[PDB]
């Protein structure tokens, strides 16, 4: 599998692990 | 930054979540 998280990936991924508590750039 | 980490280069759980508020 591909292990990159880009744009929109990557803020899913962060949605994903950070939660609703939300993510800082 | 966080695309370098984690687009151009791969990240684990624990660097990403270096990230969350």
């Amino acid at each position: 599998v591909n292990q990159h998280l880009c744009g929109s990936h990557l803020v899913e991924a962060l949605y994903l692990v950070c939660g609703e508590r939300g993510f800082f750039p | 930054g966080i695309v370098e980490q984690c687009c151009t280069s791969i990240c684990s759980l624990y660097q990403l979540e270096n990230y969350c508020n």
